[PDB]
């Protein structure tokens, strides 16, 4: 309405500066986008044979009939489901995000951390899982002595994510959420076109046909009063909303960078137990990270001491705790039990015995 | 007596297509599981509006009469199934102290096996009519179930209504009260389930 | 101007509103049917005494009044309340048509609250009436050899009338000392008297047959209206348009839907209409809003070129080298085969940039060159040798402390 | 005067609002910032990717105007061989890993 | 009071919006107590001596 547009210039920038705030949000979307996944900096693509020593990637690999998604990126995309109002287009599309995340993918399978230090350097699998375990204080020897119950623990983990994200959508409530929240903005933003705010009528013709030209425009200025109202709380509110979604892009592109292109040693950051390595995938409007942890589950209880002595000498673990199984002594790692002899080479001497509160008596073999 | 309404009596309140969505409204409606009165002919009070319905395999119920006296000083409604076409006139009757049949007029119009069931309301001088038909298998009450009632007709009358009575085997008379409903539409544009709000917490929160 | 700047930087920048304008108006409605009976009516067999001014009652017709001036047949003609060209799209409760004869000097009488002898004692009109005198000299039927004493006016009265006060009353009118006595003499008349009329009588004197319209609106709704006009069915193209009353500005388009005999109109989620059924030809039309969108400007900057290309935003290039993006039409630049690096972005994978005879090109932007890791169960790569490499990070940590005073801000002195 | 009033309170209260907001985004940046000077200046993180790319040596904060630069000294590998491989090897019956 | 109430519902969605952004903010609180304190599966006791 032309009548309506002269009364809306009395009141100045205020139109403009809303254009302004909205592009903010609009260019910040493509830039927490940008930061989550745009860190690879070649498109890295896997062999044509899967050699990963027992390890199946299949389920999170692309797949060339599905875009090309990976199996478990299918499932991500099907559970998450205009007066002058405009939606834009996000500058990269769902096939270029599902190529950067088969990029990190890829570089992380074929060469482990080193993708994220500079050029990818090659290791095959099964040794690259064996230098992630020393990672995490357990010996390599754990590893290759036990590589094909990892490898099953791996592969039947991984099944569980299918069974589960196919069978619920609940664990997506917040990216579901975020949809949510922008279409109640939406809704409440339309409606509130039809509201009085004190005016004879919301139709703006309806108040041009009703009265004379002076009387009008009083009734008018409430419409645009209101309208003006209206759009300046979704604005501020779509401002509010945008510092939360840039907070949780920050985290992700800090799990991208800590859990996916290395092996993060903060506790609970990248999932709970120790942390081995991380898969990202895709999902609409945001990431799913895939964490793969070592979690220890049997034990035993075991006498111990903080030192033993031998002919006067304290002796203390290099790399280690002392256990007896009730009638003898050993040295084992500590996050996997591992006995061995107790050695001049397991050991370190440091003064007489009396020193230390609750010191025993034993041998140490001198090979 | 009296019967339970169930969740009988809803109409399509406007002449509107919507699909696949859930719209609230706000209008005379029956309550949902509101008693009703059942009958086997006294001058009934209109109120704000009338829910009436009959089971039937007989045709014995023929018409009604509206008006504020129903009865020579004012104009009132005579409505007839002649038994080929529904007719109607508005005229001042100074008709007989009770229904008989065949077995000034300002204004005029013209055209157990089953439940029929209508709606009779007065807004802003328009006189309204909704109704429904379907086959039954229940003998003695309105069947437990949901269909929603259509415009028949939508009459600018310009006349007061106030009370009303049957013309004529067993029917039922409810009243409309101002309620909000929650109406439901399938893809192919028809009201397929409601919800009284404030019927109890559980219609609230849906 | 958008940035108020005289150079500008390498970029895109929204610098207007693109928004296609109604090419025409539709107006669509129903069938017509039921026309008013006025030509016939005009066409009467019998007339009345103005004293006892007979009214025949109109309801439930459309109405058409042109005839009545259209036709030069009538001797007079006059109307109150509404200009005769504008009845023809108006609506009434209830309409009349009053009937009379009276010479041609008292015709001109009949008006809303006005005066003379016809007004003021046989057929007053209240200060607000709404209806036309359609009038026409009468002197070959109503006037006689010797007179024609058959019609009668109100001559004497104590008071004027009130608005359609229908006055039959009929006792001698006492004039002076002579008693009444339901018999006429020196001072005592009948209160009705006669024109007498002879065809040989002057033009004021001789008799005139009318016929006064007379209008009705109420509390209670109309029962005569006006007919309609209705167009062509521009499907395709931008218009305003009008179905029934309801009015909007939108493409018309054909739809899959399946309205139930009552239903008219169709709605959105946001209340907002959606669909129309055609009340002529009963096909159900989709509306949609006519294409409107932000156009922007790319530029490689004026450091460096004064060419630029423009991007309807959600466009379609049948609406405004020309490109059709999945961001909107885009228009000045060039669509390149290969891929490269986003230089500026568009969005949906499409960047433009400007380049080698140089020009914008608009190009799908390429993540990082393709790169086979050589894989295998018994290959590792160890690095020879290592660089130092520096890195600058840089990180805004404090805003100039700006404090405003509000009562002098918003008042001051 | 009522209707200057109500719009000079309303374009301040606009701009205070776009202020409070906008003084969080730097906060947030305050924050970053004093986290990389304790773990990348006063320490040496294992981060990947905090204190730029390779892996981190030390860096130098330098001051500017609203704000901090640092120096981020990484180590980065640079030239590599192909080399044939093995997760341990077998000696006399026994597997030897490497220390 | 019913006399402004009535006039209250001519400013439509704004109540709706207030009430709803209130309730927001009041859910969040015991989220952010259940993420710092509820990081423990089992209620873990010290033992006698
Ligand atoms: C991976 O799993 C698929 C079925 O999901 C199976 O066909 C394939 O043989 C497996 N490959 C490996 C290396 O385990
Ligand atoms: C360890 O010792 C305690 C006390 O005797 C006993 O309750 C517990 O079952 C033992 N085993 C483990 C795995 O804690
Ligand atoms: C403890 O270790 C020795 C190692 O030779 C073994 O003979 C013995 O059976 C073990 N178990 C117990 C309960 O002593
Ligand atoms: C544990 O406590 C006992 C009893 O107080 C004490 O004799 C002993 O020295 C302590 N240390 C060890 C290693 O048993
Ligand atoms: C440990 O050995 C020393 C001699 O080497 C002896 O004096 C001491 O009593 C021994 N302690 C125990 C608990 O046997
Ligand atoms: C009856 O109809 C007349 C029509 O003018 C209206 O004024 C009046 O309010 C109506 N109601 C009653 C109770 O008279
Ligand atoms: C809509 O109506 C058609 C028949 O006109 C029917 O085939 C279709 O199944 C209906 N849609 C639904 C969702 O029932
Ligand atoms: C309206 O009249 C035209 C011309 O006779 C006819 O084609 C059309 O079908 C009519 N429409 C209706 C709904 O009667
Ligand atoms: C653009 O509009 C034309 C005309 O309606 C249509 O043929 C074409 O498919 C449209 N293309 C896109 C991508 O919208
Ligand atoms: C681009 O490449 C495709 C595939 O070779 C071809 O169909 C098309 O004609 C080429 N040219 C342009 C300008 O798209
Ligand atoms: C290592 O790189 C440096 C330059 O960074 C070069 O001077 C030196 O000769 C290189 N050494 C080898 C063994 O390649
Ligand atoms: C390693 O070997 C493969 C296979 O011969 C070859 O493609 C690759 O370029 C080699 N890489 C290096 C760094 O020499």
């Amino acid at each position: 309405s032309t009548e309506c547009s002269n009364l809306l210039l009395q009141y100045g920038s205020f139109c403009t500066q809303l254009n302004r705030a909205l592009t903010g949000i609009a260019v910040e979307q493509d830039k927490n986008t940008q930061e989550v996944f745009a860190q690879v900096k070649q498109i890295y693509k896997t062999p044509p044979i899967k050699d990963f020593g027992g390890f199946n990637f299949s389920q999170i690999l692309p797949d060339p009939s599905k875009s090309k998604r990976s199996f478990i990126e299918d499932l991500l995309f099907n559970k998450v489901t205009f007066n002058g109002l405009t939606v834009l287009p996000p500058l990269l599309t769902d096939e270029m995000i599902a190529q950067y995340t088969s990029a990190l993918l890829a570089g992380t399978i074929t060469s482990g951390w080193t993708f994220g230090a500079g050029a990818a350097l090659q290791i095959p699998f099964a040794m690259q899982m064996a230098y992630r375990f020393n990672g995490i204080g357990v010996t390599q020897n754990v590893l290759y002595e036990n590589q094909k119950l990892i490898a099953n623990q791996f592969n039947s983990a991984i099944g569980k994510i299918q069974d589960s994200l196919s069978s619920t959508a609940s664990a997506l409530g917040k990216l579901q959420d975020v949809v949510n929240q922008n279409a109640q903005a939406l809704n409440t933003l339309v409606k509130q076109l039809s509201s009085n705010f004190g005016a004879i009528s919301s139709v703006l013709n309806d108040i041009l046909a009703r009265l004379d030209k002076v009387e009008a425009e009083v009734q008018i200025d409430r419409l645009i009063t209101g309208r003006l109202q209206s759009l300046q709380t979704y604005v501020t509110q779509q401002l509010i909303r945008a510092a939360e979604i840039r907070a949780s892009a920050n985290l992700a592109a800090t799990k991208m960078s800590e859990c996916v292109l290395g092996q993060s040693k903060r506790v609970d950051f990248c999932g709970k137990g120790y942390h081995l390595m991380s898969f990202p995938q895709s999902a609409p409007h945001g990431v799913v990270f895939l964490h793969v942890t070592y979690v220890p589950a049997q034990e035993k209880n075991f006498t111990t001491a903080p030192a033993i002595c031998h002919d006067g000498k304290a002796h203390f673990p290099r790399e280690g705790v002392f256990v007896s199984n009730g009638t003898h002594w050993f040295v084992t790692q500590r996050n996997f039990y591992e006995p061995q002899i107790i050695t001049t080479h397991n050991t370190f001497v440091s003064g007489n015995c009396d020193v230390v509160i609750g010191i025993v008596n034993n041998t140490v073999y001198d090979p | 007596a009296y019967t339970n309404s169930f969740t009988r009596g809803v109409y399509y309140p406007d002449k509107v297509f919507r699909s696949s969505v859930l719209h609230s409204t706000q209008d005379l409606f029956l309550p949902f599981f509101s008693n009703v009165t059942w009958f086997h002919n006294p001058v009934l009070p209109f109120n704000d509006g009338v829910y009436f319905a009959s089971t039937e395999k007989s045709n014995i119920i023929r018409g009604w009469i509206f008006g504020t006296t129903l009865d020579s000083k004012t104009q009132s409604l005579l409505i007839v199934n002649n038994a080929t076409n529904v007719v109607i006139k508005v005229c001042e009757f100074q008709f007989c102290n009770d229904p008989f049949l065949g077995v000034n007029c300002t204004f005029e119009y013209v055209s157990f096996k089953n439940l029929r069931e209508f709606v009779f309301k007065n807004i802003d001088g328009y006189f309204k009519i909704y109704s429904k038909h379907t086959p039954i298998n229940l003998v003695r009450d309105l069947p437990q179930g949901f269909s929603a009632l259509e415009p028949l007709v939508d009459l600018p009358i310009g006349i007061n209504i106030t009370r009303f009575q049957t013309l004529l085997a067993a029917y039922y008379v409810g009243y409309l009260q101002p309620r909000t409903f929650l109406l439901k539409y399938n893809e192919n544009g028809t009201i397929t389930d409601a919800v009284d709000c404030a019927l109890d917490p559980l219609s609230e929160t849906k | 101007c958008t940035l108020k700047s005289f150079t500008v930087e390498k970029g895109i920048y929204q610098t207007s509103n693109f928004r296609v304008q109604p090419t025409e108006s539709i107006v669509r409605f129903p069938n017509i049917t039921n026309l008013c009976p006025f030509g016939e009516v005009f066409n009467a067999t019998r007339f009345a005494s103005v004293y006892a001014w007979n009214r025949k009652r109109i309801s439930n017709c459309v109405a058409d009044y042109s005839v009545l001036y259209n036709s030069a047949s009538f001797s007079t003609f006059k109307c109150y309340g509404v200009s005769p060209t504008k009845l023809n799209d108006l609506c009434f409760t209830n309409v009349y048509a009053d009937s009379f004869v009276i010479r041609g000097d008292e015709v001109r009488q009949i008006a809303p609250g006005q005066t003379g002898k016809i007004a003021d004692y046989n057929y007053k009109l209240p200060d607000d009436f709404t209806g036309c005198v359609i009038a026409w000299n009468s002197n070959n039927l109503d006037s006689k050899v010797g007179g024609n004493y058959n019609y009668l006016y109100r001559l004497f009265r104590k008071s004027n009338l009130k608005p359609f006060e229908r006055d039959i009353s009929t006792e001698i009118y006492q004039a002076g000392s002579t008693p009444c006595n339901g018999v006429e003499g020196f001072n005592c008349y009948f209160p009705l008297q006669s024109y007498g009329f002879q065809p040989t009588y002057g033009v004021g004197y001789q008799p005139y047959r009318v016929v006064v319209l007379s209008f009705e609106l109420l509390h209670a709704p109309a029962t005569v209206c006006g007919p309609k006009k209705s167009t062509n069915l521009v499907k395709n193209k931008c218009v305003n348009f009008n179905f029934n009353g309801l009015t909007g500005t939108g493409v018309l388009t054909e739809s899959n839907k399946k309205f139930l005999p009552f239903q008219q109109f169709g709605r959105d989620i946001d209340d907002t209409t959606d669909a129309v059924r055609d009340p002529q030809t009963l096909e159900i039309l989709d509306i949609t809003p006519c294409s409107f969108g932000g156009v922007s400007v790319i530029t490689p900057g004026t450091n460096t070129s004064n060419q630029v290309a423009v991007l309807y935003q959600g466009v379609n290039c049948t609406e405004v080298n020309v490109f059709q993006t999945r961001a909107g039409c885009l228009i000045g630049a060039e669509h390149v085969n290969n891929s490269y690096e986003c230089d500026i972005p568009i969005g949906a994978g499409i960047c433009a940039s400007y380049q080698t005879s140089q020009s914008i090109i608009a190009y799908t932007m390429s993540l990082g060159a393709e790169n086979s890791v050589a894989y295998s169960n018994n290959s590792i790569a160890i690095p020879i040798n290592f660089t130092i490499s520096v890195t600058t990070e840089i990180l805004p940590v404090s805003m100039t402390k700006t404090s405003v005073d509000c009562t002098m801000y918003i008042c001051g002195d």
